């Protein structure tokens, strides 16, 4: 999966490691 | 002393189940419980 003035990208609360562990 | 604290995520309780050859578990008693589901 290929990823991609006041605009900020908030990180997700659930990290990839914790999603993988789930 | 009380203040704001920061901790990593509680992924949940860790449960130890043992997969075994020719071994089985079957519930002996049972419990009946009602749960609330709310839909606007
Ligand atoms: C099953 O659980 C109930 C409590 O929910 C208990 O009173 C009852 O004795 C239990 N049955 C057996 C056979 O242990």
């Amino acid at each position: 999966v290929t990823l991609a003035n006041g605009l900020t990208v908030l990180p997700p609360l659930l990290t990839d490691e914790m999603i993988a562990q789930y | 002393s009380q203040s704001i604290i920061a901790y990593t995520m509680s992924l949940g309780a860790e449960n130890s189940v043992a997969y075994s050859n020719n071994s089985i578990a079957i519930p002996t008693n049972f419990t009946i419980s009602v749960t609330t589901e709310i839909l606007p």
